[PDB]
């Protein structure tokens, strides 16, 4: 009864039977933005079941030497479905999410993953300059659907350590306990609506801090797939279409 | 009668706490199926396992107080955020309003994404050799797109619109108050994204996660005379945040700082948490 | 209070004929006719009317705007024109 | 921008050039915070 | 207070100074479908701002020996706007729609045109066989944004002839009365839902009945433009893009 | 309290009309402002001026029918649609049952566009030389997806779960009834669309128009018997449209018909709709 | 012509939200406007 777990949203479904729990981002529900908080003089559109529901990434393949990976959102769902055509003929936007990471193991396989959500992350360069200096490409800060591989994970690629990383919202993937984690976030911006292209709001992030360890014979392909969903989403400022 | 469809909370909850927790005392356990001890670290949230249910504990009244920890009583401390270097001899100084150049203050506040605070300036302007000379100089703050002075006896100090202070050298040190001044909702210190349309390059992008939400103009400085008076200065810039609210907590730098608008590191070099010890089997 | 715009801000003007905008018996359809941006604060056809002047004084505006177009010709002339605005994210639009 | 939606008819013996005055002003929510000094403007003397 | 009108639908807005009336096919406004005349088991989308809007399409120059023109709808609106994202990922469409045809001229020209609206309009092949036998182009069935000229108006090429295309919806647009014909029309079709690719519902048809005539020295260049706007729209069932 | 704007009839009038309508007695009008001769044919709508403000009329208690005008006693006359012709020495011969064929019927039904009504078919068989010869009949009636026979004595004629009617020549003509077979909510004569998806030719695409919702199957006849008699039969199909609706009026055929399914014309030679005269100016 | 200006508000040109408008129509008075002191005159004196 706390295992077992179905998320029906939209014409979509995940059922899961080696659950954990489901973790709220900040204690609060994504919403739509409230007249006492909107600064724009449209009326936004609201379609609700076409943009909410689950958009099932590709998957990665997890090794020995993986050094962990990083989307950006609502970066790799501009492309994508009717939500990525919402995003682009129009100049605003607000949502939520649901993330939901499956990656399932034997009980001969160890490791486990970090699934983690973080607002506002910031790529750093990699250089010993004081000013040119390197500065990350586009494709490395806005990566798409394929997602980025961490270069040295433990600094996160910022910077900051990875030890002190659980204070934002995160799940464990321990292959002996379960195979799935759950994040819903609600809306972080220090505006209520801002461009889906320009700003990606926060960043998931998947690393495995320990290592995926298994006898000889055992399946040696283990894959992570990563399934998200908008919530609550809304749209405004209709023009022509810019990628 | 229509179309039916188209007619179709939190967890938290804060408490006022005063001083520290108490502890009540316990008994020993000796039953099964109830146990605080295990936990599950997979499921995102912490221990919840009390120390009243681990071992036998007594009876303690706390009486400490937790009233120095909030986050207006840390951020209440005014730093040194500029200095602004005044040769006299093209006779004027000015100084870009970035807090993120001095790092005893910069690394308190890259514990938070979004601050939303008032601020309260003050100027302590010295010579070279200690100071205190008679001479009387004059700040003032040029918005975005005011005109910056173009000379030490130009016409953009006339200052009919915008603040200015007039103090001497030999005076107590300038200090003024200074509001809420961004046109967001809150000061963000790390933004994911760039600031206008367009193809983005890979080699060298200088514009990503500028945030033009956060830039407050020019802090212009001259010496007020005719003549050019051929002195040395130094001014000192002190911030003190106040009335300060701040959201979405992350973790603290733990690498050394490079550049004022960048978080660049170098990856050759990425200095250790922890430092070293012999061996994992002993404490010292 | 509405004050004139100076659309036609161009090197050839070169006096009050900078205020009109012309408009003639066009030989292929979906023409252009003008376009300026949306600025208060901007070098540009604002800068010449009381909200560009005091918006000037002013830092960070905010609210809505309106732009009267009147027409100057003659009685017997008839016609229609598309007035639009569309928001930030890309160029100015090729074709109507 | 401004389009043509169908065109400028006219009969004959009418000119076939006219124009239109473009106005402007600002609507009532219309607000404006920090007040500065205008660029508009220079000076290089006392004015005697 | 009836030569004046204003047409406000979504984000845009249509003026005319020297209209006529508005015409209501058949009585009756375009709605949602009810709950005892669906037939689906899913929940439609309605966007409802970012779909109901005035789309201008281009214009047609009106000549002396103009023998008239005809759209298909919705089929000129399936590659424009969100309308035409809507409608290539969903299968199941229903909409209303609110036409207007502009076309001015001077106090010294004369002409009149018939703007009508043809529920079910079938194109007739042009061949003399009784079985192969000549059948109409798929660009010519389904010709849209550009149009089709009529090769035989007085049929309507469909052998069927003009003097009694006055039963369908129409006005018409006399160069010494009016400027712009409107004509509001709801959902008409044998299902509840209906795909937006196969099957176009109606089609508005211009055609010139008495000819354009000038005297020497006037505008020569007439053009005709329409500006169409759905209503009500909805869609269900989706998928991946079909064009 | 929250979001506001998501909380955010017809014309016509049908009377029971009986008989005609009537004529009340007028007068001169001799008065301005009050015009009802005056029209305006671009608004979409017909003329409403009636005849008592033209002229000066009497009082007229009308006693006229206007029953036999409406659209059940209008199609309620039973017409041919089809004759099948059958020689004995295959066996048997099937019919399409597609009533577009024969044009008596088809230009009264091609006046609207949806229709949704009842059949009641009546089969009229005799020989070539006028009939009446004791032989027996077999109808079955194959609905779309059900085995057609493929032989004079083959086992689809066994008849288990579809209908059939045994009837002699010599006997009256057999006659049923048969209901709305279609999958939509009315049959539509006129489909403006295409059955499949798909790149769509431009030469010759033969399923433009084709409507699947109208194709009801089947019609199959043979005699009942082992050996095989030699006699040519022709049956004759009568359609009585009964309980029937219409929707959508569209305006009637003018130019002579070409194909069943197709509404092909040529425009080689288009007729006038109206016989020519000799000037405009007489009237004979 | 009338010597007016237009009275369109955006509520009649589009369809919009309700927004509870919380910005400060203060410091755009007359009196907050011309209380920010500037030069008006310099007096040269030489002593000798
Ligand atoms: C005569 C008085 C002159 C001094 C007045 C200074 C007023 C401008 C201060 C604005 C508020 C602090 C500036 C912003 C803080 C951080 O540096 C930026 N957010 C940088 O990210
Ligand atoms: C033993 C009885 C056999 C005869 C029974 C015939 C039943 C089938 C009749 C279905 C209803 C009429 C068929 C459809 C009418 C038109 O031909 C089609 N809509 C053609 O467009």
């Amino acid at each position: 009864s706390d295992r077992v777990a179905q998320l029906t949203v939209g014409n979509s479904s995940i059922t899961t039977q080696e659950a954990a729990n489901i973790v709220l981002a900040y204690g609060e529900w994504p919403e739509y933005c409230p007249d006492t908080d909107a600064t724009a003089v449209d009326k936004p559109t609201r379609p609700d079941v076409s943009v909410n529901r689950f958009y099932t990434l590709d998957s990665k393949m997890w090794q020995e030497n993986s050094t962990g990976w990083y989307w950006k959102f609502p970066d790799v769902l501009n492309k994508t479905g009717v939500f990525g055509q919402n995003a682009q003929f129009h100049y605003l936007y607000r949502s939520g999410f649901c993330l939901h990471v499956q990656c399932n193991a034997s009980k001969f396989h160890q490791g486990a993953l970090l699934v983690a959500v973080i607002p506002e992350f910031v790529i750093a360069g990699r250089g010993s300059n004081t000013k040119e200096a390197p500065h990350p490409g586009f494709t490395t800060t806005f990566p798409g659907t394929t997602g980025a591989t961490f270069y040295d994970p433990y600094v996160l690629d910022s910077g900051v350590p990875l030890s002190q990383a659980l204070i934002y919202p995160h799940q464990w993937i321990n292959l002996r306990t379960n195979n799935c984690a759950t994040v819903i976030v609600p809306y972080i911006n220090a505006v209520p609506f801002d461009s889906a292209i320009n700003h990606s709001n926060f960043g998931l992030i998947v690393i495995p801090v320990s290592p995926l360890k298994y006898s000889s014979g055992a399946t040696t392909a283990i894959p992570i797939t990563i399934t998200i969903a908008p919530l609550n989403s809304e749209f405004g400022g209709l023009r022509q279409a810019v990628s | 009668d229509p179309v039916e469809d188209i007619i179709h909370r939190a967890i938290s909850s804060a408490t006022n706490v005063e001083s520290a927790a108490n502890t009540t005392p316990s008994s020993h356990r000796l039953e099964t199926g109830r146990v605080p001890a295990l936990q599950a670290a997979e499921t995102g949230a912490t221990s919840n396992a009390t120390d009243e249910n681990m071992i036998e504990t007594r009876c303690v009244v706390n009486r400490n107080g937790v009233l120095e920890t909030t986050i207006n009583h840390f951020f209440s401390r005014s730093g040194l955020v500029g200095v602004v270097n005044l040769t006299d001899g093209t006779g004027y100084a000015t100084w870009d309003i970035d807090i993120m150049g001095f790092v005893q203050l910069r690394r308190k506040c890259e514990m938070f994404t979004y601050m939303r605070f008032n601020a309260e300036f003050t100027f302590v302007t010295t010579t070279e050799n200690g100071g205190a000379r008679p001479y009387m100089l004059q700040y003032m703050y040029v918005p975005p797109g005011a005109p910056k002075p173009t000379g030490r006896d130009a016409f953009q100090w006339q200052t009919a619109t915008n603040p200015s202070v007039f103090v001497k050298l030999t005076d107590p040190p300038a200090q003024v108050s200074v509001p809420f001044m961004s046109p967001a909702s809150a000061y963000q210190w790390f933004y994911d994204g760039y600031p206008t349309f367009g193809q983005h390059p890979e080699t060298s992008n200088t514009t990503y996660g500028l945030c033009p939400n956060n830039m407050m103009g020019t802090f212009a400085v001259r010496v007020v005379s005719r003549e050019a008076s051929q002195l040395k200065l130094q001014t000192r810039v002190y911030m003190k945040l106040k009335h300060v609210r701040a959201w979405v907590p992350r973790p603290i730098r733990s690498q050394p700082y490079l550049l004022k608008n960048f978080p660049n590191y170098d990856s050759s070099k990425i200095t250790n948490s922890a430092r070293d010890r012999s061996s994992i089997k002993q404490a010292n | 209070v509405e004050t004139i715009l100076e659309v036609n801000n161009t090197t050839e003007a070169t006096g009050l004929t900078r205020l009109l905008i012309p408009v003639s018996s066009q030989n292929k359809a979906d023409e252009l006719c003008a376009a300026f941006m949306v600025d208060p604060g901007r070098i540009g056809p604002w800068q010449s009317t009381l909200v560009g002047q005091i918006c000037r004084y002013y830092t960070q505006w905010s609210g809505s705007l309106k732009v009267t177009f009147m027409f100057t010709g003659s009685f017997m002339a008839t016609g229609k024109m598309l007035v639009a605005y569309s928001p930030p994210g890309s160029a100015q639009p090729a074709n109507r | 921008t401004l389009w043509y939606q169908t065109n400028y008819v006219v009969p004959p013996e009418t000119p076939g050039e006219a124009y239109i005055i473009a106005m402007g002003a600002a609507q009532d929510n219309f607000t404006l915070k920090i007040c500065k000094d205008t660029d508009e403007v220079t000076q290089q003397a006392v004015l005697q």
